[PDB]
């Protein structure tokens, strides 16, 4: 097949309710995903998005039937080799379809690499089946038209960016959807520079996925990973009519006390914690709580800490954060929540301090 | 010039590269392949804890090369001074290229680096390559590029910067026997060659989350971070941890230390919090003092002076000390006297599991009992 | 239980001329492997400047 | 001689580090010169920069058997005549060369004047002497770079600093060194734009410096000369 | 008499613990002292066979 | 909807001049006290939930 080709016609398109769990509390607590979907990790350099890629893929495409398609785009080859070797050490390789474009190769390679990923899913879509696609850093797809361009005899944009970008960016992402043929769910990996959220690459790109997870080097550097910033994750999915009043009143009051606690911290930086009212020294405590509780030990991640990971299901989740909210669990320390999995862990873990 | 080897040639890092320090040996690891930048501020101690790496290869036959870009002409005589005074430099190459020299020789110096650290790759041996300003590499570069007239981008740089260090640092590499028999016709039989690498950024006022050096955070595969507000409060070398890690982690590592270091990254990036939250008053007092106790003696334990190595035998039992709260009988005050007189009663006494230890990764149940008995025989007899 | 008192005062006064006993012998032992170590430490820096 | 120069080979460098004994309290205590050193002095004004110039120009030629050069790179005319005079009145001009360039010339002259005082520098070094070259404004020679840079037409960079920043720099600084024969140090007064010590001419100065000394306003108020500030004041 | 020889007990074990780190102190004195004296005179040794 | 916004307006003027002192809200005295707490009911008031319109008998008899 070429691996030029135009997307799918308005007229084919097809829409998908359907809930797809990860075992992961923060992402399907704030930004649930749903089959047949986009999602997207946006972070800087090195705050956790291939793992948690990897995580996915663990808890996705290994229970699950149909076939997957992997495109490393503009990433390390140490990487490529240690999934290639994951993958076949464990009898899941010949399901999976990997294509390469590592960064070691120069621009021609990295710019049109994923297109030929695409291609593959595309066949694999028009089969009539429903596939995985994992994408491991769109960035470097724009990134490589922007070393391109000027030679082209294009001039310059805003940043020093191809004046094509939006165009470039679109005539790939929207190939990627499913259709009522069959469906492609994607995950894909967005590089931020300078963790300039507000970068036009990555600005133009958000508009372009359902499930967006945005990791922050802020958390991270307190140790609590996976480093989602809950106040800027979301998802379109994150309706009363599409996961429940409780769900989604859970994820709403979450939301709210973790941003007042994000009001409060000049007064705290500045006068100190003791001039709080008596109330907003329990909003902090709580927030505090509640981001220690996001923390999760992933089983990929057991050669970073030694300890062995979890998985938590979304009723198991929902019911530890609404109890975190409700003030149940005031009487537990804050390190009683830091990494562990459903609430019972961590009412167990007060007691070995 | 060249493409790095691909993803089927390459192999795993499973080798340990031991530094003499212990922050860097038991919370970030280095292993033989992997490329792992030292990045700071200006006079944090960055080339001290590159060329004590170099030095300490000095009997573990790796070859070392150290690429001086855009330094002082001094202090490169210095370095090769110092190199020579230790007997490291018989086993090191030196590139240069000096402040003086013209920016093509900068711009084009690691690669003429890496093209020497190459040939013993490809021959199955291991080498370790020191890149000693890779943002003047990028200086020097942007110099070249903007003389062109090509339209930079973000801060001024070129659109390919990524490009330049991507292609260079991917050389690094550890690759399998067939790589290395096919290469060499046949010759070498059964052997991994690797390359090391050890890049060195320098950050303006603490920023790492500028353009070239977060580029670079995003070629290797972990970073060491010095912060300079730990080196002007004498820890030294000063590791931040929390934001310094390994991305190979583990695997890098002998056995013991494995076994022996676990979470203490993350163990102090909480504690690095929760000492800063808590400026003014804490709770479970007894609990929090007996935390910011050892994650405060950690901190203590970790710093040691320059040009004196320990060797992993020495480091895990330091670690065993720390982790399992023996340290909670002690002052600050009084860890260095600690561990000085710990090292030399365990030359003293247990003299043989030393060896043991150094020869082995080295860890059963046996040797956690007899590394108890270690501990209770000194700690009744200081 | 006047003899009482008069068996505290013997033995915890033994127990002091025993301890500020052993007190003293260990620190003179440490100073004496720490001088130790100091020969051996400077006569194997003597080597490292010739060998330069 | 040609003002136009290689930097010393590696070759000839001096294969020590030794120290440079000013005679001044302050600065051999909490700051020491290296022989061949670079030093910033980052007082301000009215705090006495120019007798402490003054001093180390007599020290070093009188206890030490060297003498002096102050390359004067684009600074008010007004403070180099009336230090013109400071000088011959308390007898050290006979004891140092001068040579200035200062705001009111092209800017031609104003970039190159550096190197007319290195180049004199390094004559006296070859004599086998100790020098000591005062540059009385490295930042007026980053900004003749710059101006001269806009008039080629060169693409802007950084900040709007000229590409090739810092090679100018370096082929400067690069020349003053010790040497197997003798050494120039040098004392530079240094001045950061917007206060900022991000900016990249200071940060490009910097990478350069060795010592740097600060002078204080308060502790001259307090009038005790020199006014050091031993707390703010370092040297490597 | 039971209580002043509780007292004057731990009085020799306060002393004891001044006189230890004392003694340790100039050891490692007499440490630092011998290795600056034979590096400072491996250096003659240094010195006289280069220019020799 | 003219004559009853108008007091909206007002309210939430006064509610914004007054708001930096939520902080402090304890010190304050029960005069203004009730202007910042009545602020924050008329805050609370205009929330509404998604695809859920309002006629303007509605609206009217809620500002109202
Ligand atoms: N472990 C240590 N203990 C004590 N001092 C140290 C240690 N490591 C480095 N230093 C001191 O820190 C000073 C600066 O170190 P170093 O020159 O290696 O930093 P740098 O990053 O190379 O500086 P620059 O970036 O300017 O080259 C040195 O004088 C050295 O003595
Ligand atoms: N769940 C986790 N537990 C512990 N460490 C983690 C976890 N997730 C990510 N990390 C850390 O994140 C670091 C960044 O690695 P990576 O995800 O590869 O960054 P990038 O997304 O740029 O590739 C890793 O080296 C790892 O230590
Ligand atoms: N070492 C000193 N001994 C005595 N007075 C001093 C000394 N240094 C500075 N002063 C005083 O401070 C003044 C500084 O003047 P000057 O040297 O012209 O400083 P600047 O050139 O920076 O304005 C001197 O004229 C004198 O009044
Ligand atoms: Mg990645
Ligand atoms: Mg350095």
């Amino acid at each position: 097949w070429a691996i030029h080709r135009a997307a799918p016609s308005y007229e084919e398109l097809s829409n998908s309710q359907e809930l797809l769990e990860t075992g992961i509390k923060v992402i399907d607590l704030m930004a649930p995903f749903a089959k047949g979907g986009k999602v997207g990790l946006f972070g800087g350099a090195g705050v956790g998005k291939t793992v948690n890629m990897m995580e996915l893929i663990r808890n996705i495409a290994i229970e699950h039937s149909g076939y997957s398609v992997f495109a490393g785009v503009g990433e390390r080859t140490r990487e490529g080799n240690d999934f290639y070797h994951e993958m076949t050490d464990s009898n899941v390789i010949d399901k999976v379809s990997l294509v390469y474009g590592q960064m070691n190769e120069p621009p021609g390679n990295r710019l049109r690499v994923a297109l030929t990923g695409l291609t593959m899913a595309e066949k694999f879509r028009d089969e009539g089946r429903d596939v995985l696609l994992f994408v491991d850093n769109i960035y470097r797809y724009t990134l490589a038209g922007t070393e391109v361009s000027a030679l082209l005899g294009r001039m310059p944009s805003a940043v020093g960016y191809q004046p094509t970008l939006a165009e470039e960016m679109g005539v790939l992402q929207e190939r990627i959807t499913s259709t009522k043929t069959g469906s492609i769910t994607s995950v894909q990996a967005v590089y931020v520079p300078a963790d300039d959220l507000t970068d036009p690459s990555p600005a133009t790109t958000f508009a372009h996925l359902d499930a967006t997870v945005v990791l922050s080097r802020q958390i991270a550097s307190l140790g609590i990973y996976p480093a989602v910033d809950p106040l800027d994750s979301t998802s379109r999915q994150l309706d009363p009519l599409v996961v429940g009043q409780e769900h989604y009143d859970t994820a709403r009051g979450v939301q709210s006390i973790l941003q007042r606690y994000q009001e409060l911290k000049d007064i705290i930086a500045i006068l100190g914690m003791d001039e709080l009212s008596e109330e907003d020294k329990l909003v902090v405590a709580r927030a505090r709580k509640i981001q220690r509780f996001l923390s999760q030990p992933f089983f990929v991640a057991e050669v970073f800490t030694g300890s062995p990971g979890k998985y938590v299901s979304l009723k198991d989740t929902i019911r530890g954060f609404k109890g975190i909210m409700e003030g149940e669990y005031d009487h537990l320390p804050e390190q009683a929540f830091y990494m562990v999995g459903s609430i019972e862990e961590a009412v167990e873990k007060a007691k070995k301090l | 010039e060249a493409i790095a080897p691909g993803v089927i040639e390459r192999q795993s890092v499973d080798q340990p590269v031991q530094t003499g320090y212990k922050a860097v040996d038991s919370m970030i690891p280095i292993g033989r392949g992997q490329r792992e930048l030292i990045i700071g501020d200006r006079q944090t101690g960055k080339t001290a804890l590159a060329i004590d790496a170099i030095i300490n290869q000095r009997d573990s036959g790796i070859k070392c090369i150290y690429v001086a870009i855009g330094q002082k002409a001094s202090t490169i005589s210095n370095v090769v001074r110092k190199l020579e005074e230790h007997g490291a430099l018989a086993n090191t190459i030196v590139v240069v290229a000096t402040a003086s020299e013209s920016a093509a020789l900068q711009y084009l110096a690691p690669y003429a680096g890496c093209a020497m650290g190459e040939y013993f790759r490809d021959r199955g041996e291991d080498a370790l390559i020191i890149y000693d300003d890779l943002s003047k590499q990028a200086v020097a570069y942007r110099q070249i590029s903007l003389l062109l007239r090509r339209p930079p981008g973000r801060e001024a740089f070129p659109g390919d910067v990524f490009y330049l260090h991507s292609r260079l640092l991917e050389r690094a590499a550890r690759v399998n026997a067939e790589y290395v028999e096919a290469f060499t016709k046949g010759e070498v039989k059964g052997k991994t060659g690797s390359l090391t690498a050890l890049p060195i950024i320098e950050t303006q006022a603490g920023d790492v989350s500028a353009f070239v050096p977060t580029n670079v955070i995003s070629i290797t595969d972990g970073q060491i971070f010095l912060e300079t507000n730990l080196f002007n409060a004498g820890i030294r070398p000063a590791v931040n941890p929390g934001i310094s890690v390994s991305r190979v982690g583990g695997a890098a590592q002998t056995k013991i230390m494995k076994k022996l270091s676990g979470g203490i990254r993350t163990a102090l990036a909480q504690y690095r919090e929760l000492a800063a939250f808590s400026q003014f008053a804490s709770d479970l007092d007894d609990a929090t003092r007996k935390q910011l106790d050892h994650g405060q003696k950690v901190t203590e334990l970790l710093k040691q002076k320059q040009y004196a190595p320990m060797s992993v035998a020495q480091q895990s039992l330091v670690l065993f000390a720390a982790e399992r709260g023996y340290l909670a009988d002690v002052e600050l005050s009084k860890i260095g006297s600690f561990e000085a007189a710990l090292l030399a009663y365990v030359d003293r006494d247990h003299a043989p599991l030393m060896q043991e230890i150094n020869q082995t990764g080295g860890y059963n149940d046996e040797i956690e009992g007899k590394l108890k008995g270690i501990l209770d025989s000194f700690k009744a007899t200081q | 239980d006047l003899d009482l008192a008069k068996a505290s005062a013997t033995d915890q006064l033994k127990k002091a001329k025993a301890e500020a006993q052993v007190i003293i012998e260990q620190a003179n032992k440490r100073r004496s492997q720490i001088l130790d170590e100091a020969k051996a430490e400077a006569e194997q820096e003597r080597t490292k400047i010739v060998a330069q």
